[PDB]
């Protein structure tokens, strides 16, 4: 078991029993190496096999909750926000265009892992994830040429969503020989063919959702805290108040 | 060797930036036009180490300084890798243009794909400032939209 990955993660921890609970968290979690708990930072560093949803969902179930920081060597972990490129008549009016996730990691001098997530897509299915040759998003996945590599676990999207009543998730856990070099610049893409592709007001066939293969903080390699804003006044936020 | 990245953000900014480079050596030809910003200003732009924005800003970390430098105007040579400075804007919030740089590669071990570029609500002091911020990030404030540098073509 080889595919192994260290990752670490915030999570406060400066309580009497926090760490016994974490510990007593992810006990029964298969897959994992080792915790290490590092209290004067509060991070938690993980060994092992498991997917960082995994992680952090199983401590979410828990009420802990984590936020990776980052994860494996450096240069050697990569990150997909999937976002839809129009609208779809069976989406919602006020929607945004996130839809999934496509967190990477190096495990093998040839072999990396691919915790793909879909939270909230509004048809249920069998979506298929593949990695495409640009990661242009310019014109949607038409801007992002012929296909890379199709994996061919389908990620079946059939769980009812957090999000909405009747919207649904998914994830599903692939393995690849590609390693992250090839990767980072591409595009993750996630599509599904639209059942009435009939009731879509343009010569649109998939219901998709994609994002360029972005490089990822390694282990310990970004220690960024807060960034830059302006603002909070009161005069203009009276004017908001009053439009 | 061609790149591209597509500024999106709930700023009702947004706009497409290209890259362009034959070999390591030769610099890297930078082309872009955003529209959204303020009428007639300078706004920052910068290339973030990271493209992650699995957590926003903080997820991407700061500007993209492999050689470990200060903050700086692409002038100047001490600076960020990713230091482009300021992007001025027509009477229509457009900023259009391009430049040449020799520190921005899209290959070798510094290329700059799969990273992020952004583009700032405010204008980058360029280092020149009295802060340790100013040597940091440069004030350019907040950050209306952005995007991750892809290969393309
Ligand atoms: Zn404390
Ligand atoms: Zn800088």
């Amino acid at each position: 078991t080889n595919d192994t990955y260290e990752a670490t993660y915030a999570i406060p921890m400066h309580c009497e029993n926090c760490v016994n609970d974490i510990k007593a968290c992810l006990k029964n979690v298969p897959g994992i190496n080792s915790l290490n708990f590092d209290i004067e930072q509060q991070i938690m560093s993980v060994e092992s096999s498991v997917a960082p949803s995994t992680i952090i969902n199983t401590l979410r179930n828990c009420g802990k909750d984590a936020i990776i920081r980052g994860a494996g060597k450096p240069n050697s972990s990569a990150v997909a926000i999937l976002e839809t490129f129009q609208k779809y008549t069976i989406d919602q009016k006020k929607d945004t265009a996130v839809r999934g996730l496509a967190r990477i990691v190096q495990v093998g001098e040839n072999k990396t892992l691919f915790d793909i997530t879909v939270n909230g897509v509004p048809e249920a299915g069998n979506y298929h994830a593949s990695i495409h040759e640009k990661g242009d998003v310019s014109k949607g996945v038409e801007s992002t040429g012929k296909v890379w590599h199709k994996f061919d676990e389908p990620i079946e999207c059939f769980n009812e969503s957090d999000l909405g009543k009747n919207l649904y998730s998914g994830k599903t856990f692939l393995s690849a020989p590609l390693p992250t070099w090839q990767l980072i610049g591409r595009s993750f893409v996630i599509s599904k063919s639209l059942n009435h592709p009939e009731n879509e007001p343009s010569s649109v066939k998939d219901y998709s959702f994609l994002g360029v293969i972005a490089r990822s903080a390694g282990v310990w390699e970004n220690n960024k805290q807060v960034c830059a804003c302006t603002g909070k006044t009161v005069w203009e936020e009276r004017k908001d108040a009053l439009a | 060797v061609q790149a591209v990245a597509v500024l999106k953000g709930d700023a009702g900014v947004s706009g497409v930036v290209k890259f362009e480079q034959a070999s390591e050596s030769e610099p890297t030809t930078v082309s872009y036009e955003i529209a959204g910003n303020s009428p007639n200003a300078e706004r920052g732009f910068h290339i973030f180490e990271f493209g992650d924005a699995t957590n926003g800003c903080v997820s991407a970390g700061p500007h993209f300084n492999p050689f470990k430098k200060t903050h700086g105007a692409p002038t100047d040579e001490v600076r960020h890798v990713g230091d482009m400075g300021n992007v001025k804007t027509d009477e229509n919030g457009v900023a259009k243009g391009s430049f040449k740089d020799s520190l921005i590669k899209l290959i070798g071990p510094t290329s700059v794909v799969g990273r992020s570029v952004v583009i700032h609500a405010g204008q980058d002091d360029l280092g020149k400032g009295d802060t340790e911020e100013s040597l940091k990030t440069g004030n350019a404030g907040p950050r209306p939209a952005c995007g991750v540098i892809g290969l393309t073509n």
